[PDB]
Formats: structure tokens, C-alpha cells, sequence
């Protein structure tokens, strides 16, 4: 079993490292997605203000 | 074991072949595209010993076998060996006889026509498949990747095709087919490892090197700085255990080989490299197309699996690209398996049930029928 | 060792399952982020067009 | 979507089509006088993709389309594409079905007769419009400008008709039609 | 080696350069527009290997070189490589140079302004020519054809111009610039020969294909009839021996490539085709002009050498043209060499001796003078 444990383990640790990376990447993207959503809401509101200031 | 006449799907490259049934999201089995033959007479009792070996059999006994790949730079030239591969693939591992199921095979947009003719002919005349359909690898890459628009870099074992697609349409004036592929990288790695004192010259050795490449090599985001470091310090070396218990390490060779994609002159090819080839596919397209292709650069096939290739390619295209444009590479986990997956998607689309050649139309027209019925 | 290839494998498979859910979220979030950022820039470009039209 | 059976107005130039309803001060929407068609071989299956695109659709998907103008120097020659543009214009975007509204079209006074005759035929036979009226650009320009008297020099996309009107009357012997327009300025 | 105090003439495109001296009826030599560079690192001592190759040297050694072409669809952008090409052309092979002779260079009527400015500048500043004159290819095409009036179908290597002249005057609104020429036809043939099992990717391979095309291909008077037979039978195929010992045969591809001129859609080009562009150059001219241009359709440049092109272009225009009136194509042996010949005629005519920029006016005005003195 050492070979199976070692293969399962390299995968356990890499998969855990990768799931952490996936959770951290998806967390950072979610937080950045939100920052972009807020910044977009910002540009949409500023857009309406410029569009309205313009009309 | 299936309860419906689902199509069987096989993505047969010059390297490896992936197979499963339509409707799955992965092949059920993977085999090398190899039929092996012994160059030596066995002496010991209980050593097997076959006249020929197919797929995984060729790899398992490869130490004394010549390993022939029936597909040459995308085209089947040895149809007998493909029959051995398809019988084994469909009948033994997928456990389905093609006689009761339609079959989908794939080829590159500029793949020589005889390939599509033999793929179709073999399945109809040797396996009695009720229907056939030779798919476009560019389509399958896009359907697996979730795109209709983008650059398809299918970087296969025999050829890198490189075709821009827009709104589901080919843009053929911008196809820049490149004769630099995964097979050349394996051959180059055998030679660079030889420079370090580990000579690989046989077919068994070729497979060992193929495995070394897949696990140890990368392109590097900055070749010259990575090279200077790797050539100066053991910190960038990585070991591999060879089948006989010897240990091989790779230093700047770890990237100098993969670098051939960016510098094809290393294998004697006249080319500007994969990133200029890719770029040639995005700028040649029309002024209102370019922006969508830049933002949707799609990887499929293998070699896309080097740790730094998605990021270096995005960087190189960005460097060549005009400002304002967004450059993005889609490099999904379905990497190397994407064309097969796209085949599954295509075979089962309701919009594609009229695209199948039946074993009626085939016999009335002959093998050339694939020319008018597929694409 | 006896159950460690299994513990490691279950960890690898669970981590791979979570990695994938999170990697798929990463892709979804990144595609939304990029599209959202393009919407942001779409509106930011419009803020300037309206700002310019306004001035 | 309108609450009154007002007339419709559709200014079908060699460039763009301005359209909306009668009584307003602006077109409600502007469409190009374009029907677009793919000039490429489809690669993927199940992509939708039209045989032809109309108006703003033709420009939106233009990256792989050749875009044709049914109207040349002010005259319609491709009535089939005109009907496609009008159907889209009236039913999808302006939301006014001509069957329930009378329609006014526009043209130069020296625009060959087939233009006014074909436009009238299509609105009555393919759209079932209750009534029609093909108006002259010189008349239309003086009304828009608040005049009864003046020279209308319409430096439009197709053909320039240069037509003088006095006290509401045409002065036809003084019309100078010139084969120069915005489309040629673009080509230069 | 020459002692005739005459002007020198060169026609420089994306493929070839025709050159010789004014007053004769033919170029003395034709050189490729190529500066070749080695694409390999030499290992052995005594293997020669130049840093650069020029013209025919670059083409003759192409198997191991990358070949660069300085002209992009009619415009010289790599002036440094053209200076090398011109030095070789004049000093080494034609045995006559601009330092002792006035020189005439050609360009298309709508060619970007920088081209004529650099052609004028290089002859004055690097070759010390006593005088210069940048000529319009349309002018030269009709002089060489015995015309003052006609349509010039100047199908070159990178661009076809399609330009009418009437009584010696330009009719510029009727010019139909087309992005289809001999180099695009070569690229298309490389792709369809790939479809036949003979892939061509490298530039040396491009030159092999250009040789195949020039000797085996044709347009056909009746494409569909030749196509239906050629696509169905070996009786329409023609063999070519490749420089590696392989033999390639070409069937309907033999004419499908050349057909691109009539159907540009074959390479993804948005165009009505060469016969409609010819028709429009005639039709967009005034009605008392149209009849003379129909009767004087003049071929110049290359691609005019395809079997069926002189008969086909006349058929395609007469089929669109009104009856009674005679439609004629002029297609002399001076085909493809006629622009150079026209250059010789223009440079040597006594009626042209006041059109030359001397190295007096040039030195005081600079290269912008080309717009004051040439056109
Ligand atoms: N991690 C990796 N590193 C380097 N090369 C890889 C890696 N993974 C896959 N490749 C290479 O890509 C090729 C796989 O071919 P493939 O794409 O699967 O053909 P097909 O698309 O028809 O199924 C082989 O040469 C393989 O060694
Ligand atoms: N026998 C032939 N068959 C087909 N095409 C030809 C033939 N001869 C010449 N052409 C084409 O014309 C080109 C050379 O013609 P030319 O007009 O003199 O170029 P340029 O004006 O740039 O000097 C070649 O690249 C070739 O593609």
C-alpha cells in the first residue's frame, strides 16, 4: 500500500492545496467581482448622473 | 450496457486516442495510438509474447517492441492498425460493438482528405457501423470550452492547427497551420536529456521520455531569466525515477525543450513560434472580429498542460496585441481531453442528428461521401 | 497505512470535488468579473462620453 | 404600443432609415438601410445564425457579413430587402403595425418613378397599410425648417436634388440635380 | 558593363523584381524580392553559410533559409532589404547602376504615399542617382501594350489594381483595388495541397508551391465542367516532382486555386471577382469612354499566364457587356514583363524628358518632391 498511499497522498495534499487555491481564487474573484459590481454600480450611477446632467 | 443507440466517440490523435460514448463528459478509456511489434524473441516461459500489441498492451510490453503510431501529423496512413485500435477500444473497454451504434471520429480543418475517408470507410466496411460523422476539431474544442467565438489552439501531438472562429463560422483566410507539435517536443526532450548524460534512443525510451515530459517540463514565463537561474542553481532541477531504478534530473532542459513551441527552430522548423502563430490568427481577421478573438483565446489538446503555457501565451499575445483590447486564455481542466468531450457534445445535439452519414448513403456513394456529408 | 490510502484518497477526492466546485466558481466569477469589468469600462467609457458631451 | 391611430413616417434613405410616428418631433428609432449576409462557411453545429440580418442586426453581426444597401442613390431596387427592413422597423422596434396606421414615405422629386410606385405597392400589398403618401424631400425640408419659401439643398447620402420652392410652389425649371452625395464623400 | 547613357528601370513587387535599362524591350534579369537569412546554427567548419543572401542567392539556398519579402501588397516597408536587393540587381547582376544613370521605379496608382517617397529617396541618397521618376504601373501597362486607352489588369504578387486610362488620362473613380494576387494564390494552393496529403508550411515550401502553380495550374474557360471531371477522374491530374523525390499530382485543385481570381471567396476575400472588377472599371467611366475600354481590356503583370484567362476574361466581360459592340483582350507574350517594358518606354520617350527629378531639385526639396514632380 505505500505506493497507493503515496499516490493518494500526493493527490490528497495537492488536491487540498488546489481546493484551497480554488476557494481562494474563487473567494478573491468573488470579492473582486463584488468590487467590480460596486465599481460598476458606481459607473452606472455616475453615468446616469452624467447622462442626466447632460440631458 | 447502454439502453439507447448513443454514438460512440473516438478522438484519434497522432499521440494518444481518447474514447467513450456520446453523452458522457469524459472518455471511458485512453489508449496511445499504438500498435506494437516485437523486435526480439522471448526466452522465458510466462512472458506473454504476442505477434502484435494494441494500445495499452503496446505500452505494457514496450521494452522489446517497436511502437508504431498509424497516424502521421494528423493522418491515418495505416488503416489495419486503426482497426486493431478501434476494435479494442470499442469492443473491449467501452464494451460496445459499433454494429449497433453510430460513430463519431475527428480531424483538423486542413487534415488531408484521405483521413476522413478512411475513418468513415473503416467504420462502415470493417465494423458495420450504422452511421458515421467526421467532426471538426475546432468545433469540438469550442463546444468543450463553452465558446462559439475564439482562437482554437488545439496543439496536438502531430500538428498545431491554429484556426480563428467567429459566431460559429470559420475564418479560413487566417488559418496558420504549424508543423510543430507534442511529438517534436518528446523527440527534442530525448535529445536534450542525452546532452545531460541520459540517452534515450529506442521506442520504449521514447515513451519514458513522454512520461518525463508530461510530469517535469514547463515553458517558463521568462525563458532567459529562468534559463540563467536553472543553469546556475540546483533549485530549479527536478528528479524522475526511470523504470530500471536510475534517477534522471532535468535543469534548464526542463524548459529549453518546451521552449521549442515558442522557438521551433530548435527542432529545425521555420516558424515564428506558437505565440506569433496564434497572433497571426487574431490580427488577420477583420477589424470588427479581432476584439472578440483576443478576449477568447481557447486551448484544447495537450501541451496546453504545461504549468506556464496559458499565462505565457496570454502575455505574448498581449505584447503583440494593440492596446485597449482584452486578451484572455481559456485553459479548462478538460485540457487534452476537450476534443473528445466536444465530440460527445456534437454527436448528441438535436441539431446534429441530420449530419450523420447512414450505412445506406455510404454504400450507394462509396468512401468519398464523407467529403460532401461532413464538412 | 492500511486505511491511509483511503483516507488520503477520500481527502483527494473530496478536495478535488470541492476544488472543482470552487474552480468552476472561479471560472464563473472570473467570467462575470471580466464581463462586469467590461460593463464597468463600457459605462466608464460612457461616463467620459457623457462627461465630454456634458462639458 | 401606441394609443392612437396616427400616421407612420419612415424616411428611407440610401444611408439610414429614420422612422417613428406622425406628429412627433423625432424618429423613435433609426435603422441602417441594410440587409447583411454571411460571407463565411459555418463551422459549428447548433449556432443559430441567419441567412440574412436586418437593420441594426446587420450592423451588430457585421464582423462576418457583407452589408448591402437596397437603395442606390435614393432609389429602391431591392424591394425584398426593403420589405425586410420595414417589417423589422415597424413590428419589432417601433412597435407600430402599418395595418392599423396610414404611412408616409419620402423621396427626391426627380427620383425615378419606380421608387414611389414600388414603395406604394409594398406598403399596400405586403403590409396592408390603410393609406399611403409619398412625400417630396424639398417639401419636407421647408416644413421642418419653418419655411414656405427657400432652396432645399439636401446634401444627403444618395443624390442631391437642389429644389427651389416659393410661396409653397415648385419652381421645377430651376431644379439642379447633382450626382454627388455623402456616400461618395465617404468613398473619396 | 554597359556604355549606353540611358535610364534604368525596375518593377518591384512582393514576389519578384524585373530590371534592366531603358530603351530596350525586355528586362535584362529578374530577381526575387528576397533577403534570405540562415535559420540554422552551423556546426561543422568549412560549410560556408552567409549572414545574408540576396535575390536568387536567397531563393537557391532557401531549403535552409528563412526568406524575407520587403514589399507588402505593393508597398516597400523594409527599405533596407530593398537597398540590398537593388544593389545586387544593379551592381552585381544587371551590371549597370543608378550612380551613372537616371532611374525609374514603379508603383500602383493608389499605393500609400510613403512608397514613392522612399523609392525616390533611396535612389538619390544610397545610390546617388542623378535623377528620379516614380511611375504609375497603369501607364506603363498600356504603353507596353500599344495603348493610350484601356483597362489595366495589373495582377501582381501582392495586389491587383484594376485601373482605366482614356486618351492618356486617368479615370481614378473607376479603380477597383483588389486584395488578391499571385502570393495569395500560392498560399491557397499550399492549403489545398495540404488537403491532398502534401502539406506545405515553410517559406521554402511556399516557393515549391509557387513553382508547381506556375507550371501546372490554370483558370479554365469553363470552371464547372473542368471541376466536375477533375474532381471525378485521374485523367485531369498532372504530376510534379518535389525536390525530395516525392511526386504530387493535382486534380481540380489545379484550377480551383487560380479560380480564386474569379471567386475570391475561396480564400475568405470579400470581392466580386476579377471579371466584375474589370467590368466596373469600364462601367464606372462615362458612356463615350465605356465603349473604348470594352474594346481595349489590357492584361499586365503575371497570373495572366494561366491557360483560359485571356479567353475567360473576354467571355466573362462580353457576357455582361451589351451586344453588337466588340469586347477584346490584349494579352501579348510581354505578359508579366510588360510593366517593366512600359517603364523602359516611359523613361526613354522624348516626351518624358522633362518629367525627371534631377539631383538638384531633390537635394533642395527632399523626398516630398515626388508629389511635385512625379504624380
Ligand atoms: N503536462 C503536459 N506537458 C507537456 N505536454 C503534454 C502534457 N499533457 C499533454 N501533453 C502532450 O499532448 C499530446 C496529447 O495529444 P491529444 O491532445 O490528447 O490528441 P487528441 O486531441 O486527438 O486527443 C501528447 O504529445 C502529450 O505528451
Ligand atoms: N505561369 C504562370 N502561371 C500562373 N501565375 C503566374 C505565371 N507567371 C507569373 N504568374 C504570377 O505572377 C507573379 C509575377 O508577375 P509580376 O507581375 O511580374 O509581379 P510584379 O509586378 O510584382 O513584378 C508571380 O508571383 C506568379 O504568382
Amino acid at each position: 500500500l505505500k505506493l497507493d498511499k503515496e499516490n493518494a497522498l500526493d493527490r490528497a495534499e495537492q488536491a487540498e492545496a488546489d481546493k484551497k487555491a480554488a476557494e481562494d481564487r474563487s473567494k478573491q474573484l468573488e470579492d473582486e467581482l463584488v468590487s467590480l459590481q460596486k465599481k460598476l454600480k458606481g459607473t452606472e450611477d455616475e453615468l446616469d448622473k452624467y447622462s442626466e446632467a447632460l440631458k | 450496457d447502454e439502453d439507447e443507440t448513443t454514438a460512440l466517440v473516438c478522438d484519434n490523435g497522432s499521440g494518444l486516442v481518447k474514447a467513450g460514448f456520446a453523452g458522457d463528459d469524459a472518455p471511458r478509456a485512453v489508449f496511445p495510438s499504438i500498435v506494437g511489434r516485437p523486435r526480439h524473441q522471448g526466452v522465458m516461459v510466462g512472458m506473454g509474447q504476442k505477434d502484435s500489441y494494441v494500445g495499452d498492451e503496446a505500452q505494457s510490453k514496450r521494452g522489446i517492441l517497436t511502437l508504431k503510431y498509424p497516424i502521421e501529423h494528423g493522418i491515418i496512413t495505416n488503416w489495419d492498425d486503426m482497426e486493431k485500435i478501434w476494435h479494442h477500444t470499442f469492443y473491449n473497454e467501452l464494451r460496445v460493438a459499433p454494429e449497433e451504434h453510430p460513430t463519431l471520429l475527428t480531424e483538423a480543418p486542413l487534415n488531408p482528405k484521405a483521413n476522413r475517408e478512411k475513418m468513415t470507410q473503416i467504420m462502415f466496411e470493417t465494423f458495420n457501423v450504422p452511421a458515421m460523422y467526421v467532426a471538426i476539431q475546432a468545433v469540438l474544442s469550442l463546444y468543450a470550452s463553452g465558446r462559439t467565438t475564439g482562437i482554437v489552439l488545439d496543439s496536438g501531438d502531430g500538428v498545431t492547427h491554429n484556426v480563428p472562429i467567429y459566431e460559429g463560422y470559420a475564418l479560413p483566410h487566417a488559418i496558420m497551420r504549424l508543423d510543430l507539435a507534442g511529438r517534436d517536443l518528446t523527440d527534442y526532450l530525448m535529445k536534450i536529456l542525452t546532452e545531460r548524460g541520459y540517452s534515450f534512443v529506442t521506442t520504449a525510451e521514447r515513451e519514458i521520455v513522454r512520461d518525463i515530459k508530461e510530469k517535469l517540463c514547463y515553458v517558463a514565463l521568462d525563458f532567459e531569466n529562468e534559463m540563467a537561474t536553472a543553469a546556475s542553481s540546483s533549485s530549479l532541477e527536478k528528479s524522475y525515477e526511470l523504470p530500471d531504478g536510475q534517477v534522471i534530473t532535468i535543469g534548464n532542459e526542463r524548459f529549453r525543450c518546451p521552449e521549442t513551441l515558442f522557438q521551433p527552430s530548435f527542432i529545425g522548423m521555420e516558424s515564428a513560434g506558437i505565440h506569433e502563430t496564434t497572433y497571426n490568427s487574431i490580427m488577420k481577421c477583420d477589424i470588427d472580429i479581432r476584439k472578440d478573438l483576443y478576449a477568447n483565446n481557447v486551448m484544447s489538446g495537450g501541451t496546453t498542460m504545461y504549468p506556464g503555457i496559458a499565462d505565457r501565451m496570454q502575455k505574448e499575445i498581449t505584447a503583440l496585441a494593440p492596446s485597449t483590447m482584452k486578451i484572455k486564455i481559456i485553459a479548462p481542466p478538460e485540457r487534452k481531453y476537450s476534443v473528445w468531450i466536444g465530440g460527445s457534445i456534437l454527436a448528441s445535439l438535436s441539431t446534429f442528428q441530420q449530419m450523420w452519414i447512414t450505412k445506406q448513403e455510404y454504400d450507394e456513394a462509396g468512401p468519398s461521401i464523407v467529403h460532401r456529408k461532413c464538412f
